[PDB]
């Protein structure tokens, strides 16, 4: 086998070397150091690292977004240190419980919730400028800052814009682990059950989509490595028998390929619509449907089973039952 | 009333729903599957007596040409017309167009099938600064081993046939990515070197064994033209050879596995 | 019918069984003996769909349904039309994926590559195993394997979910939906560099690996490298399912009760109590 | 962490929906053990005289039945509420006819809130019906039991830790998780759907588009309503140690007919019952009982789906007294 692929039989070590970029190269920072066995599967050098006013501003925002939220899951376990650590999954920072409609929240009900959600999403527009801004100064495209724009879009969604559009700040999204995770079954369960939103679906399919992509792309290029398919920017720009060699892999295994560039396009393409695909669901839902399963149902695609134990009148619709 | 209602039985996620599979398929078949045929298009088919009408769809299902302007200099364009010249040691098995093709002299010195190496620049692939990229150590002076790594050099070559076909002399490296790329080796019984690359070396502490190809077959590993510089086609070349021999190494292992 | 650099790779040889029997194209199609039995399989399995689907209530596809038998009868065979469909429609599957999986070992070898892709395909399989094989022979019955139904299948998916409180709570499933959403990312974030390296956009020059190295070394302090992004991908996709497996199989077989409880071991240590 | 198989499954829906119930084998035995304790009914014994009414001084609720009926529910009574006690624990051993003790006119009260059970909620407790040991399990305090807060232990016959007691404020996470099935749902579904019927379950929309007038802003009920439903759902299913299949199809929790079991509407009109319960019977012995027996807030420690079920999804699976002792309802 080409144990090449599994890890780095010799690791070669070498002058640091550095790019310059069209600016902020007196703002890397750090020695960089090498670790011999993160060397077995990557580059074995860590850092330097790039500073930049977005890269600081960003870490500004958002630790004073992490201070709001543990500051108040502090509280939840009346400031006990062990307790804290014990219950830390279970504590969380909520939105309003009660309806205020989009009125600011009070401090003790949605309050600092708010405040966390204004300095992460400011924490997030600053780091994307980082990721845009680093790109251009190296003279590269920007296509991964467009596709980090489309992640940070549905952080928003689900953040403040479906909470606006329908007027309520309720139903945010809570900070804390279990909490967060809370919200699904919560969001699910108020709009009729998210397996009927075919946004719901279309994202996975391109989440899935993603598994089965890297999946492969991944493994073709292992496969193809000692011809040196791993330096895809030149198998670009002068095609080698490395990618002749996955294009016609795949095209004789499902009739058609891509091209070392293009497979690269059609990952992005895949990536960017899990996010776009799950922005597009939650926009809808709430403002033009409330109940994804019945949305399906008026449309006739829902399947229907027959009963297996007897069906089961609502008691509640029974004449002289109880309210 | 009810928001989102359009119309006796039309609703605005019902219609969202239609632009989303339109848009996905446009992105796909209108784009996505042209960007696929940057590379190898047209097809190709043996023509017969009189036939040189390009098809409507040949022009249909390719995108406009895009230029790369190349960072040392040059440019290219693809899609381009690059047909194959160079002659091919193969035969025709049966008569069908599907059917296999086979060698009609040495696969690995004809460089066929999976020993068949692309047409690439016989340029010398550069830094980002300039220099050869892929170099021996003799060259690459502020490159070394890693501690805790074999030191390959002094280290016998052993092939698929257990017999020592070699010394290994010196190892080349990425010195764009700080990677060992190939190992050189002096051929026993030969007045020459040859590189292997790395993916085809089980790099043992006492040895390099090496099971693509035997002994005798290292005498026709693809020659360099120079001793300290390797081209894009010279790489492809070699390591095509060696691809060669997992396959025709020996008269078996074309036949079927079980 | 060829690509133009095609026909020099199109050498007879390479397969596990069959020889030259078998060894021959078919417009781009390689067949080879496992095209044939895949085939097969394909035939077979599409027509147990089309007949079992005629019997059913109705010819909508997001409605069509196959589904197992009921639970009571074990592991044993079922009428054809109360859950017999389904099995022999699950057999024909797994053949079909065997055979696709070995046939690109066939495709490999003949091209001298590494046999990576076929092995990670396995993955996938395995899953698929896990759910409608090992999972309910653990359990007894086949009646605990997922329907064959577009719509269907979620709502099995949504009770076999529910069936455990939450099952959001299952470390098992942590692990897979980080490895889901990780994965995602990163196949955006290696797409986006490529491009962004060979398309600079205006009348730049294309960029070098040196670029890539500095990039990622600027925003996170950090650069892993090209191959090594590569193994990290089919590393993070395949975790997706064989983490995520062992959530699965737990589930009944090693565990009865609803997952956040599981969480009890962590919360319940008397230190803390 | 883990729990061996076999795993004892049963199907609540149609084949291939995965629904229904999944539990432990040593599990289930060992609450068959626990519930098995349930004391046989006393031999029958010959009705002969006069009603207890003329018999007896002051006999407010089983007056109709003769002396030795009378004694033979006495016994009954005194076995399934204070067995280690002894009749003394509600009687002046000098003097029968005495409300002295509160232990008295509590189970006065008990008596005909036993019988209004069996008689008027039989849409939930059917023919098999409840006795006093349903609850109480040989114990004057029943051990599952709830105050206006969370309380932990759930079983009060347990030790609790320092960090469990109701006054320790660092503790009130765990006692909601507990409650709610380990969830971190920051709602407690007793206070706010079982202690009255200020609150309505239900909160998904019964049409597939929203309908203008009740969904924009403060005409929308808050999202924090369908965490609660989740909540008193996860706790519900944990009182009867079940999961949410053995009452729904999860394809649409809001759906009835073949969407539902025949159990979610048994479910539901215990809903009802423990409303009942709580607000017309329970909930006002506040009035009756010593200062120690109350919560933080004076309220009466009152019922919840546990109360009676335990972890069951019938109470002592299915046992039943009905038959043996009548004057507990149903009542003609
Ligand atoms: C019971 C509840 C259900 C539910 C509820 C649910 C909801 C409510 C939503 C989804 C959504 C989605 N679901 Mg579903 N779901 C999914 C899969 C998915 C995803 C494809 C998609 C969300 C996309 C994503 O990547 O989020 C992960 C990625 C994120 C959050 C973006 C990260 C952006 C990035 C900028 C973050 C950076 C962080 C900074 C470091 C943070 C620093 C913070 C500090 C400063 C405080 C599967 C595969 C299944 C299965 C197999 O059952 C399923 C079942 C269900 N989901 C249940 C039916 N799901 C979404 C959707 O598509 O709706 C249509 C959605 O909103
Ligand atoms: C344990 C969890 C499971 C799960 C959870 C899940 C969720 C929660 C969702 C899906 C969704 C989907 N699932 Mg399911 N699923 C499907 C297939 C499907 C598709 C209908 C759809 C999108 C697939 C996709 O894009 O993936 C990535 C693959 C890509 C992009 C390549 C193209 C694949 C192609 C679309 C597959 C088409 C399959 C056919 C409809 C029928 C095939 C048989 C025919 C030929 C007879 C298959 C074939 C299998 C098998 C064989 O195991 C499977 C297993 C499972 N699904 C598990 C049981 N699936 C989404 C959906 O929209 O449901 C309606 C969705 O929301
Ligand atoms: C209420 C119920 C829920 C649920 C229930 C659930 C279950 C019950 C299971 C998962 C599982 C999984 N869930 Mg979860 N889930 C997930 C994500 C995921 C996946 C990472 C993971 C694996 C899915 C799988 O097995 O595919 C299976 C896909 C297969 C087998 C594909 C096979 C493909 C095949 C080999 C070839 C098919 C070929 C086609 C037929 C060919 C067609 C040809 C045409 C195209 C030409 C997310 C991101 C979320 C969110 C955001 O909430 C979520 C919520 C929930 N899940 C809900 C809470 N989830 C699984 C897991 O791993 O748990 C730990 C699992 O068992
Ligand atoms: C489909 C495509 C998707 C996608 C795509 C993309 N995703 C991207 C990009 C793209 C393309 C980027 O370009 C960008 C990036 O840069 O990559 C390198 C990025 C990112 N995706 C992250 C997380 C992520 N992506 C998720 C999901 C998806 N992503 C989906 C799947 C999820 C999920 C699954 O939940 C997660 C959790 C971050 C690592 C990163 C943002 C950094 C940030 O915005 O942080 C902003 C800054 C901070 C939080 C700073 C504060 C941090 C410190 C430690 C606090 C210290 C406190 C202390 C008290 C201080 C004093 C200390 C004292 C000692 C002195
Ligand atoms: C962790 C790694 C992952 C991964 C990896 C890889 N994935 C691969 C490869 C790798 C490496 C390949 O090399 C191989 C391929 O060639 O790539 C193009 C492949 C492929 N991944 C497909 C689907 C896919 N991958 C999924 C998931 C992951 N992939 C995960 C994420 C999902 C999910 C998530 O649902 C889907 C649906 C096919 C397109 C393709 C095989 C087709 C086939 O097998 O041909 C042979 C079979 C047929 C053409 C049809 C047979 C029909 C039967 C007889 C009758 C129907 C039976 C059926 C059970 C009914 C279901 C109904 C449904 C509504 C419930
Ligand atoms: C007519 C007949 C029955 C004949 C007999 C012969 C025979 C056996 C035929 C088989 C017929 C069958 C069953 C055909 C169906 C084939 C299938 C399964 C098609 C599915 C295609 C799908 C949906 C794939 C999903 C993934 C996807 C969206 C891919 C698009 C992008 C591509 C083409 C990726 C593959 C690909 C990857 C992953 C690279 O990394 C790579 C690197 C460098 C160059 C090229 C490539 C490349 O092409
Ligand atoms: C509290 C749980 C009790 C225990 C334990 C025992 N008794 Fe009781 N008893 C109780 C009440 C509330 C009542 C009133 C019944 C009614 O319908 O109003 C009684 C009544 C009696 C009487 C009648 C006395 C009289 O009014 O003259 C007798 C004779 C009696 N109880 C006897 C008795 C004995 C011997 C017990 C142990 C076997 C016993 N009781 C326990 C409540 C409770
Ligand atoms: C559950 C639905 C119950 C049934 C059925 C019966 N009892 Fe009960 N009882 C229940 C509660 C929640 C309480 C309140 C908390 C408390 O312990 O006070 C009680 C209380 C009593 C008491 C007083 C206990 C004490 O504080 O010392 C008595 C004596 C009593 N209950 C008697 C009793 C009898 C005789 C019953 C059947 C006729 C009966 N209870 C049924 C809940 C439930
Ligand atoms: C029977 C013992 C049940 C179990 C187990 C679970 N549910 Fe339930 N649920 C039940 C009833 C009787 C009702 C209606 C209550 C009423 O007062 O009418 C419900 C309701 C829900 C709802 C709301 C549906 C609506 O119309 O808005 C949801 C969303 C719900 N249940 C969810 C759910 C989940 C997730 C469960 C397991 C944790 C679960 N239920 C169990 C009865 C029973
Ligand atoms: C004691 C006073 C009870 C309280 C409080 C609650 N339930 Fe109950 N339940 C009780 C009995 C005696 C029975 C009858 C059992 C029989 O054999 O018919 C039941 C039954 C149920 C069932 C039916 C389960 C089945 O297998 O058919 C369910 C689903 C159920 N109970 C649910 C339930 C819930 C959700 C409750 C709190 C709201 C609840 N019960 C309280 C007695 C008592
Ligand atoms: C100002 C006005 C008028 C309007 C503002 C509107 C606005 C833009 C609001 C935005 C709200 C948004 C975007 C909210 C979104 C919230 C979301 C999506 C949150 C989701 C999940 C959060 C989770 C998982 C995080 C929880 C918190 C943590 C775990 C704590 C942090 C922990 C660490 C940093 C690790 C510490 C490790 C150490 C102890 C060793
Ligand atoms: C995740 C998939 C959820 C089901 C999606 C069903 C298709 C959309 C609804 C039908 C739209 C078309 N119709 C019926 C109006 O023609
Ligand atoms: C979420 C569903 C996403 C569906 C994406 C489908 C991508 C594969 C399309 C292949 C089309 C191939 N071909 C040769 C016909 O063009
Ligand atoms: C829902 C998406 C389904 C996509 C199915 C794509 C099938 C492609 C079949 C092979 C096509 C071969 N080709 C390109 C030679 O024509
Ligand atoms: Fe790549």
């Amino acid at each position: 086998a080409d144990y090449q692929t599994i890890y780095t039989q010799i690791q070669a070590r070498g002058p640091h070397i550095t790019v310059s970029g069209e600016w902020g190269d007196n703002d890397r920072v750090g020695k960089p150091f090498y670790s011999y066995w993160l060397g077995k599967i990557g580059d074995a050098q860590i850092g330097p690292i790039y500073l930049g006013a977005s890269g600081i501003a960003a870490f500004a925002f958002g630790s004073t977004a992490i201070l709001i939220i543990l500051f108040n899951m502090a509280a939840e376990v009346h400031f006990d240190p062990l307790q804290f650590f014990r219950q830390f999954f279970w504590l969380g920072l909520y939105p309003p419980k009660a309806q205020y409609g989009m009125g600011i929240p009070p401090l003790h009900d949605g309050g600092w919730w708010l405040m966390a959600g204004l300095f992460m999403t400011l924490s997030l527009g600053s780091w994307w400028i980082r990721v845009y801004s680093r790109a251009r100064a190296l003279g590269l495209g920007t296509h991964i800052a467009w596709n980090f724009a489309a992640a940070i879009f549905f952080v928003l969604c689900i953040g403040c814009i479906h909470p606006t559009l329908v007027g309520s700040w309720s139903e945010g999204v809570p900070f804390g682990i279990w909490p967060h995770i809370d919200w699904l079954t919560a969001f699910s369960i108020r709009y009729g059950n998210f397996y009927y939103c075919p946004w719901h679906g279309f994202s996975i399919g391109f989440a899935y989509g993603c598994g089965l992509l890297f999946a492969a792309h991944g493994a073709t290029i292992l496969a193809v490595a000692r011809f040196g398919g791993d330096r895809e920017i030149e198998q670009i720009t002068d095609r080698g028998t490395a990618v002749e060699r996955a294009a016609l892999f795949w095209r004789w295994t499902i009739g058609f390929n891509a091209t070392i560039e293009s497979v690269h396009r059609w990952g992005w393409f895949f990536s960017l619509m899990v996010m776009v695909s799950a922005s597009v669901g939650i926009l809808l839902t709430g403002t033009f449907v409330d109940n994804w399963y019945l949305w399906c149902v008026k449309h006739g695609a829902a399947p229907d089973y027959p009963a297996y134990l007897p069906a089961t009148p609502d008691p509640a619709s029974l004449p002289g039952a109880p309210k | 009333m009810y928001h989102g209602a359009l119309a006796q039985h039309l609703d605005i996620a019902q219609l969202v729903w239609y632009a989303q599979w339109l848009v996905i398929w446009t992105v796909v078949l209108l784009y996505l599957r042209r960007e696929d045929r940057r590379e190898g298009y047209p097809l190709v088919e043996p023509l017969g007596l009189v036939k040189l009408a390009p098809e409507d769809g040949q022009v249909y299902e390719l995108p406009y040409p895009k230029t790369f302007v190349l960072p040392h200099g040059g440019t290219v364009t693809v899609p381009r017309r690059r047909p194959e010249t160079r002659e091919l040691k193969l035969a025709q098995t049966d008569g069908f167009e599907g059917a296999p093709l086979q060698p009609t002299g040495n696969p690995l010195v004809d460089a066929v099938g999976p020993a068949s190496y692309a047409e690439r620049a016989e340029v010398v692939d550069a830094t980002v600064d300039g220099k050869a990229k892929i170099v021996p150590l003799r060259v690459a002076t502020d490159f070394s081993i890693a501690e805790g790594d074999v030191d390959p050099r002094g280290l016998p070559v052993v092939a698929a046939d257990g017999v020592e076909a070699g010394t290994v002399t010196d190892l080349w490296v990425d010195r764009s990515e700080h990677y060992f790329r190939y190992l050189e080796l002096s051929v026993a019984g030969s007045a020459r070197t040859a590189l292997i690359p790395l993916g085809f070396c089980d790099v043992k502490k006492d040895k390099i064994v090496v099971t693509s190809i035997l002994s005798e077959q290292f005498a026709n590993v693809p020659r360099l033209q120079s001793r300290d510089q390797i081209t894009l086609r010279e790489e492809d070349k070699v390591s095509a050879y060696y691809a060669g021999g997992l396959l025709y190494a020996t008269p078996e292992r074309a036949e079927s596995l079980l | 019918a060829l690509l133009s650099f095609e026909r020099k790779y199109r050498v007879r040889g390479g397969t596990l069984i069959g020889g030259d029997l078998f060894d021959f194209w078919v417009g781009p199609y390689f067949v080879g003996f496992f095209g044939v039995s895949a085939i097969f399989f394909i035939f077979l399995g599409v027509s147990l769909i089309g007949y079992a689907a005629s019997q059913g209530p109705t010819w909508d596809p997001f409605a069509i349904s196959i589904n197992p038998p009921d639970l009571k009868y074990g592991l044993g065979a079922a009428p054809l039309l109360e859950g017999g469909f389904w099995q022999a429609i699950t057999v024909c599957a797994l053949g079909a994926f065997i055979s696709w999986m070995l046939r690109e070992v066939e495709i490999s070898r003949k091209l001298g590559i590494g046999w990576h892709v076929p092995l990670a395909f396995c993955v996938p399989i395995f899953m698929f195993c896990v759910l409608q094989v090992f999972r309910p022979l653990l359990l007894g019955s086949w009646g605990h394997a997922f329907p064959y139904g577009i719509l269907s299948h979620l709502d099995w998916v949504n009770n076999f979910g529910y069936q455990y409180l939450n099952w959001h709570y299952n470390p098992g499933h942590m692990s897979s939906v980080s490895f889901l959403f990780v994965n995602a990312m990163a196949l955006g974030l290696h797409g986006g560099l490529i491009l962004s390296v060979a398309n600079p956009g205006d009348g730049d020059k294309v960029k070098t690996a040196e670029h890539e190295n500095q990039y990622f070394r600027d925003v996170v302090g950090y650069s892993i490298g090209a191959l090594s992004i590569h193994r990290l991908g089919l590393f993070l996709a395949s975790n997706i399912f064989l983490t995520g497996a062992f959530g699965t199989i737990a589930s009944g077989p090693f565990w009865t009760r609803g997952w956040p409880e599981w969480w009890g071991w962590w919360l319940d240590i008397p230190f803390w109590s | 962490c883990f729990e061996p198989p076999p795993a004892t499954t049963t199907q609540t829906g149609f084949r291939g929906l995965s629904m229904g119930e999944v539990l432990h084998p040593a599990t289930v035995k060992a609450k068959k053990e626990r519930d098995a304790q349930y004391p046989p009914a006393l031999a029958a014994v010959k009705a002969e005289g006069p009603p207890v009414s003329q018999v007896y001084k002051n006999v407010k609720v089983l007056g109709n039945l003769t002396e030795a009926e009378f004694l033979r529910t006495m016994t009954a009574i005194t076995e399934w509420v204070s067995p280690q006690e002894g009749c003394t624990y509600c009687h002046d051993e000098n003097n029968l006819a005495s409300e002295a003790k509160y232990p008295y006119v509590v189970a006065r009260r008990m008596l005909e809130m036993t019988r209004a059970i069996n008689t008027n909620w039989t849409q939930h407790v059917a023919q098999t019906g409840v006795t006093c040991y349903t609850c109480h399990r040989g114990t004057p305090l029943p051990p599952y039991v709830r105050y206006l807060e969370p309380t932990l232990p759930l079983n009060n016959r347990e030790t609790p830790t320092h960090v469990e007691r109701v006054e320790t404020r660092s503790g009130y996470v765990v006692r909601l998780a507990k409650y709610t099935a380990y969830s971190a749902l920051n709602y407690d579904p007793f206070t706010m759907f079982l202690a009255n019927d200020k609150r309505q379950v239900r909160v998904v929309p019964q049409t597939a588009l929203p309908l203008v007038g009740v969904s924009r802003g403060k005409e929308r009920r808050p999202l924090s309503d369908a965490y609660a439903t989740f909540a008193l759902m996860m706790s519900i299913s944990d009182s009867l140690g079940t999961n949410c299949t053995f009452c729904h199809n999860a394809q649409t929790f809001e759906s009835w007919g073949k969407k539902s079991t025949p159990q979610r509407a048994i479910a539901w009109w215990g809903i009802r019952m423990v409303r009942d319960l709580n607000m017309n019977y329970l909930a006002p012995l506040n009035a009756s009982l010593p200062a120690s027996r109350l919560g933080r807030q004076g309220e009466a420690p009152q019922a919840d789906c546990r109360t009676c079920h335990q972890g069951v999804t019938k109470p002592l699976f299915g046992a039943s007294r009905l038959k043996d002792y009548p004057e507990l309802g149903p009542i003609k």
